[PDB]
RNA sequence: GGUAGGAUAGUGGCCUACCAUGGUUUCAACGGGUAACGGGGAAUAAGGGUUCGAUUCCGGAGAGGGAGCCUGAGAAACGGCUACCACAUCCAAGGAAGGCAGCAGGCGCGCAAAUUACCCAAUCCUAAUUCAGGGAGGUAGUGACAAUAAAUAACGAUACAGGGCCCAUUCGGGUCUUGUAAUUGGAAUGAGUACAAUGUAAAUACCUUAACGAGGAACAAUUGGAGGGCAAGUCUGGUGCCAGCAGCCGCGGUAAUUCCAGCUCCAAUAGCGUAUAUUAAAGUUGUUGCAGUUAAAAAGCUCGUAGUUGAACUUUGGGCCCGG
RNA sequence: UCGGCACCUUACGAGAAAUCAAAGUCUUUGGGUUCUGGGGGGAGUAUGGUCGCAAGGCUGAAACUUAAAGGAAUUGACGGA
C-alpha cells in the first residue's frame, strides 16, 4: 500500500496547519453541527430582505396584524 | 494541351471551372440548394413521427403479384402526408386505424424499394412499442 | 399504381403455420472457448475434406 | 468583455508552468507587477509545483501569511504573485535563496544560491528617460525606475541592482563578445555572447549569438539579456550552462547516467 | 470547462467482411494463440500498422537524418526490449517484415504457457484471468500483457493465490470441511 | 477627398459648416441566400483532396425584442435602472412586481438529450480578507454518446479416431487420447454477497481482504444471416404469385437452397442490426487525374476585350590555393 | 520543292470496337488555350430575364420517377433485300 505521510514538529504546529477534516478523522478537531448548504442559503437570502436589525419591522408587525 | 489550361497563374479559371461544373452531381446539387429541407417530408431527419389515417394496399409492380400492406400517414412535424410500408408478415393488424407511428426511410434514400411503387418510408415504431418487438413475442402492445 | 387492395389476408402464412417448440439442448460455450470448438472442428479434426471442406452437410 | 479578466483557464497557462492537465479548470492567474502574465511564474507554482514544499493553494497561503518568503528582499504575501526573471526568492527557514533563470529546455528551473548572490540581482535597462525636474532614470525589466543612473547606461544595458536600497552598483554595455542570456522565443534559456548585431531600422533589431560549441543562432533584440562577459558571469548559471544539447546528445547522456 | 480527456480506439476491421482466406487464417490464429476475439487479432493488426507507416516515413527520409536515427533507434529498441524484433536484425527494413505472429507469441498468455506452467494456451489463459501468474511480484490478469524479455525469468506463480503457496484454495477448504464433517475431526 | 470647427480617452466624415467630384467594380463590385458565429481543430483519405467544427481553449456577440442611461477605473451591464413593444405574475382593483441562451427542474417542440442530490476537500476567483463566499468548480446519481481492458470455463481418468513400431503376427509390448460416453473425478476463480480496513469533505465505487459464493457450472450471450454479391443448407414441415421476403439481381403460381418455422451451420460478439448525413471506394468533378468521331458532350462560322499563354539571345570556360 | 483538296497500304502506335497518320507521340499520365458533358427521363419543360412584328431565339431549373437507357461488335433468327 503507498500512501503520504506528514509528522508535525508539534501536536500545536499539527493543529494549526493540519486540515480540519483531518484533524476530525485523528480526533483532534470535533465535526460542527452546521446546517445543510440549502438551508443557509434560503437563510441568508431570507436574512437580505430584511434591512436593519428587524426588532422595529418585528413589533410593527405584531402592532398592526393582531387587532 | 487536354483542354483545360496548365499556366501557373490559371487557378481562377480552373477553380471558377470546377466550381460551375462541381453542380452536375446529384450530391453536390442536393446538398448546396437545401432540397432536404424544402423537399424531402423527413425534413432532413432521419426518422419521423405521424398518425396513421388510412391502411392502403398497394399492389406490387409487375412481375410480382402481391398487396404490399402500407398506411398512409400525416407528419406530426410538418403536416404532410406519406405512404409507409410495414414490414413483417402480419404487423398491419398491429398498426390501427389513427394512432402514433415513428417511421424511417427505406434503404435507398429517396427512391422506392423493391417492387413496391411510391413508398419511400417503414414503421419502426407504433404506439412507441416497436413493431419487432411486437412481431417477435417480446412486448404487448399497450391498449390506450 | 393502385391503392386499394383487400387487407383481409394480412398474416396469414404465420397465423396458420404450425407451431414447433424449440429442441431443449445443451448450451454452447461463450467466446473463447467457442472458437477453440471452431478450431478444432474446422482445422485440427476435420475429416469431410470433400474438395475443400464443408461446414453444414445435407443428407445426401 | 466588459473590463479586466480575472481567471486564467488550464490550457490558457503558460506551457513552462508544467501544470498537471487535469486536477482543475483553472491556473493561478498572475496577479500585475513587474513581470508579465506569460514570462513569469506565481509564488504557487513555485511553492507547490516546483520545490513541492507545499501540497494545496492553501498551504501556499499558510507559507506565504507567515512572512517567511521574500521575492527581492520585500515580503510579498501574495499568492499569485510574479516572480519573473532574475527574481530572488529567499525562504528564511532552510535558509534557502533561489534566482529564476531559465533552464535551456525553456522552463524556470530550481536553482539554489549563495547569500552574496542573493544580495543582488541584474536588470536589463528598457528605457533611459528624463523625468521631471530634469533628473534621469533608467527603467529595468522588472518595472524598477532608477534615479540618476550613469550616463553611460543606455537601452539593452545590464545594471546591477543592490537590492536593500534599489542602487545601480555597476552595470554593463551592449557591445560585441560578452555574455547573453536568452530570455524569450525557441532560443530560450541558451547562452553564448555574439557574433555581432544588425540593426534592421523600422522594427526588430536582430543578434547574432555562437555558444561556447560554436553553434550560431539568431534572436530578436528584445529577447536578449546581458549576463556578463564571455566567461565569469555576473550571475551563477544553472544546471547545463545553456548549452541546448540536442535529442541524440541528451539520450546519449541520459543512458550513460544510471547505470553508475 | 475542463481539460478533454484523450481517447483513442485501438483497433481496426477489415474492409472486406467475408474472405475465406482472411477468416481461416485469423481462425487459425486464435486456435494457435487460445484468443477470445477477432478483436484481439485487429488490435494487433492496428499496432502493426502504426509500427510500419512509422518505419516506411522514416525509411523514405535520407539516412543519417536526425529523425531518422533518433525515432528509428527509439522504434527498434522499443521491439528489441519487448522481444518481438530479435537481438540481432537491429534495421528499419526488418521491423517492415514483422508479421502478427511475432507480437502474438510475446503475450503473457502465451508465455505462460511456453515457459511450462500451463499446459495449454486455454489453461494459460484462464490461469492468468484467475488471479494467479504473477510478473514481477506483480500479479497480472491480463493476457495481452507483452512480456518484455528482461520479466520472463521472473514470470512465475503468485505469492499469494494457490499453486504458489500460502493456503489451500476455496472448493478445496470447502470440500476437506466436508470430509471432516463427514469423517473425523 | 480638402480646409476649419465640434465631439472623443484619443486618430478619423465620427459629426458639423463650406468646398471639390470623387470612391468601388468581370482580378466579380453591389445585391440575394446560408438549415453561417470565426479560429485552434475533427472525420476520412497512398499522395493530392472531400466533408464537418452549436460544443472543454482563444476571440466575438447576446441575455424575450429594440433603444436610452446611471454608477464606476472598466458596462451602453440586463442574477442594474428607464421607456416602448411582446409575453406574463399577485391584487382588497387602489396598485405592485417580472426576465433560467447560470444550476437543478418543468412545459412545449420534436427522431432527439440526465438529479428541483452533496460539498467548497481539490482547482482557482473575490473581499476589508490565511478564517467568509462561490450551482465557478468538484463529488456522486441518471447515462450501451464514444473510447480502454476482457468472465461466460479449465484439467485429468472410463469409452472410442489410429500417426505407428519387431513383417502389430490378428488389437497385447509400458503405445499415448485433440473430436465422441447430454458420462466420471477433484481442482481454480470472480460476478454477486459482505466483517473490516482503505477510499472520501462525507460517502459511493475502485484497489485489498475475513466468512459465503457453480455442475444443466439455470451464475443458461446476443444480434444478424445461410441463392449471388458475401461466410454459412437444394435438410425437414407449412404456404401455394397468396402471405411474405428481397439494399440490387431476384424468390413465391404443390418437392421454395430465398417466405413462415424447426434442426444444423455462418459472421461479429457485450455487442449487433436499422434509418439519415458524410468520407473512402469515385480517375463518377479529374491540379495530381476524367471524357467530348459513333456511348452525355466541339459554340454554325469568324473577329475580338479582359484572362491565360508566349521564339532565341547578354560571364562561358580554364588555372591555383585553402578547405567540410 | 512549297502550299492545298484528298486518296491508298501498314499498324510503329491508339481505341470498347467500328476504325484512325490522326482519333498517334496517355498510368512511362503536364506544348498553349477556348467551349462542352457527368445514368435515363421529367425537359430544352416550368419560372424569371432578354432579343424579335410574330413565329420564335438565347439563358434555363426543380418536385417527381427510374435500373437501366446507350455504344460497338458477334452468333442466330427474321426481311413485301
Ligand atoms: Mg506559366
Ligand atoms: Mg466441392
Ligand atoms: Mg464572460
Ligand atoms: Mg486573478
Ligand atoms: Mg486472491
Ligand atoms: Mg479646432
Ligand atoms: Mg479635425
Ligand atoms: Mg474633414
Ligand atoms: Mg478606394
Ligand atoms: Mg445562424
Ligand atoms: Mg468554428
Ligand atoms: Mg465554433
Ligand atoms: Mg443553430
Ligand atoms: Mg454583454
Ligand atoms: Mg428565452
Ligand atoms: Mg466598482
Ligand atoms: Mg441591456
Ligand atoms: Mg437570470
Ligand atoms: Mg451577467
Ligand atoms: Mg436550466
Ligand atoms: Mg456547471
Ligand atoms: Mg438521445
Ligand atoms: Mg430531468
Ligand atoms: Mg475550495
Ligand atoms: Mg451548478
Ligand atoms: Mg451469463
Ligand atoms: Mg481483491
Ligand atoms: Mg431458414
Ligand atoms: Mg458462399
Ligand atoms: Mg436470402
Ligand atoms: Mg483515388
Ligand atoms: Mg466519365
Ligand atoms: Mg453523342
Ligand atoms: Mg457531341
Ligand atoms: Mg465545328
Ligand atoms: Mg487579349
Ligand atoms: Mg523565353
Ligand atoms: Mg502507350
Ligand atoms: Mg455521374
Ligand atoms: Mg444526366
Ligand atoms: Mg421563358
Ligand atoms: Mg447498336
Amino acid at each position: 500500500s503507498v500512501g503520504f505521510g506528514l509528522v508535525y514538529n508539534s501536536v500545536a504546529e499539527a493543529k494549526k496547519f493540519e486540515p480540519t477534516y483531518r484533524l476530525v478523522r485523528y480526533g483532534l478537531a470535533e465535526k460542527v453541527e452546521k446546517a445543510s448548504r440549502q438551508q443557509r442559503k434560503q437563510k441568508k437570502n431570507r436574512d437580505k430582505k430584511i434591512f436593519g436589525t428587524g426588532k422595529r419591522l418585528a413589533k410593527k408587525v405584531a402592532r398592526r396584524n393582531a387587532d | 494541351g487536354k483542354g483545360k489550361p496548365r499556366g501557373l497563374n490559371s487557378a481562377r479559371k480552373l477553380r471558377v471551372h470546377r466550381r460551375n461544373n462541381r453542380w452536375a452531381e446529384n450530391n453536390y446539387k442536393k446538398r448546396l440548394l437545401g432540397t432536404a429541407f424544402k423537399s424531402s417530408p423527413f425534413g432532413g431527419s432521419s426518422h419521423a413521427k405521424g398518425i396513421v389515417l388510412e391502411k392502403l394496399g398497394i399492389e406490387s409492380k409487375q412481375p410480382n403479384s402481391a398487396i404490399r400492406k402500407c398506411v398512409r400517414v400525416q407528419l406530426i412535424k410538418n403536416g404532410k402526408k406519406v405512404t409507409a410500408f410495414v414490414p413483417n408478415d402480419g404487423c398491419l393488424n398491429f398498426v390501427d386505424e389513427n394512432d402514433e407511428v415513428l417511421l424511417a426511410g427505406f434503404g435507398r434514400k429517396g427512391k422506392a424499394k423493391g417492387d413496391i411503387p411510391g413508398v419511400r418510408f417503414k414503421v419502426v415504431k407504433v404506439s412507441g412499442v416497436s413493431l419487432l418487438a411486437l412481431w417477435k413475442e417480446k412486448k404487448e402492445k399497450p391498449r390506450s | 399504381a393502385k391503392v386499394h387492395g383487400s387487407l383481409a389476408r394480412a398474416g396469414k402464412v404465420k397465423s396458420q403455420t404450425p407451431k414447433v417448440e424449440k429442441t431443449e439442448k445443451p448450451k454452447k460455450p461463450k467466446g473463447r472457448a467457442y472458437k477453440r470448438l471452431l478450431y478444432t472442428r474446422r482445422f485440427v479434426n476435420v475429416t469431410l475434406v470433400n474438395g475443400k471442406r464443408r461446414m453444414n452437410p445435407g443428407p445426401s | 468583455a466588459r473590463g479586466p479578466k480575472k481567471h486564467l483557464k488550464r490550457l490558457a497557462a503558460p506551457h513552462h508552468w508544467l501544470l498537471d492537465k487535469l486536477s482543475g479548470c483553472y491556473a493561478p492567474r498572475p496577479s500585475a507587477g513587474p513581470h508579465k502574465l506569460r514570462e513569469s511564474l506565481p509564488l504557487i507554482v513555485f511553492l507547490r509545483n516546483r520545490l513541492k514544499y507545499a501540497l494545496n493553494g492553501r498551504e501556499v497561503k499558510a507559507i506565504l501569511m507567515q512572512r517567511h518568503v521574500k521575492v527581492d528582499g520585500k515580503v510579498r504575501t501574495d499568492t499569485t504573485y510574479p516572480a519573473g526573471f532574475m527574481d530572488v526568492i529567499t525562504l528564511d527557514a532552510t535558509n534557502e535563496n533561489f534566482r529564476l533563470v531559465y533552464d535551456v529546455k525553456g522552463r524556470f528551473a530550481v536553482h539554489r544560491i549563495t547569500d552574496e548572490e542573493a544580495s543582488y540581482k541584474l536588470g536589463k535597462v528598457k528605457k533611459v528617460q528624463l523625468g521631471k525636474k530634469g533628473v534621469p532614470y533608467v527603467v529595468t525589466h522588472d518595472g524598477r525606475t532608477i534615479r540618476y543612473p550613469d550616463p553611460n547606461i543606455k537601452v539593452n544595458d545590464t545594471v546591477k541592482i543592490d537590492l536593500a536600497s534599489g542602487k545601480i552598483t555597476d552595470f554593463i554595455k551592449f557591445d560585441a563578445g560578452k555574455l547573453v542570456y536568452v530570455t524569450g522565443g525557441r532560443n530560450l534559456g541558451r547562452i553564448g555572447t555574439i557574433v555581432h548585431k544588425e540593426r534592421h531600422d523600422g522594427g526588430f533589431d536582430l543578434v547574432h549569438i555562437k555558444d561556447s560549441l560554436d553553434n550560431t543562432f539568431v534572436t530578436r533584440l528584445n529577447n536578449v539579456f546581458v549576463i556578463g562577459e564571455q566567461g565569469k558571469p555576473y550571475i551563477s548559471l544553472p544546471k547545463g550552462k545553456g548549452i541546448k544539447l540536442s535529442i541524440a546528445e541528451e539520450r546519449d547522456r541520459r543512458r550513460a547516467q544510471q547505470g553508475l | 470547462p475542463r481539460a478533454p480527456r484523450t481517447y483513442s480506439k485501438t483497433y481496426s476491421t477489415p474492409k472486406r467482411p467475408y474472405e475465406s482466406s482472411r477468416l481461416d487464417a485469423e481462425l487459425k490464429l486464435a486456435g494457435e494463440f487460445g484468443l477470445k476475439n477477432k478483436k484481439e487479432i485487429y488490435r494487433i493488426s492496428f499496432q502493426l500498422s502504426k509500427i510500419r507507416r512509422a518505419a516506411r516515413d522514416l525509411l523514405t527520409r535520407d539516412e543519417k537524418d536526425p529523425k531518422r536515427l533518433f525515432e528509428g533507434n527509439a522504434l527498434i529498441r522499443r521491439l528489441v526490449r519487448v522481444g518481438v524484433l530479435s537481438e540481432d536484425k537491429k534495421k528499419l527494413d526488418y521491423v517492415l517484415a514483422l508479421k502478427v505472429e511475432d507480437f502474438l507469441e510475446r503475450r503473457l498468455q502465451t508465455q505462460v504457457y511456453k515457459l511450462g506452467l500451463a499446459k495449454s494456451v486455454h489453461h494459460a489463459r484462464v490461469l492468468i484471468t484467475q488471479r494467479h501468474i504473477a510478473v514481477g511480484k506483480q500479479i497480472v490478469n491480463i493476457p495481452s500483457f507483452m512480456v518484455r524479455l528482461d520479466s520472463e525469468k521472473h514470470i512465475d506463480f503468485a505469492p499469494t493465490s494457490p499453486f504458489g503457496g500460502a493456503r489451500p484454495g476455496r472448493v478445496a477448504r470447502r470440500n476437506a470441511a466436508r470430509k471432516a464433517e463427514a469423517s473425523g475431526e
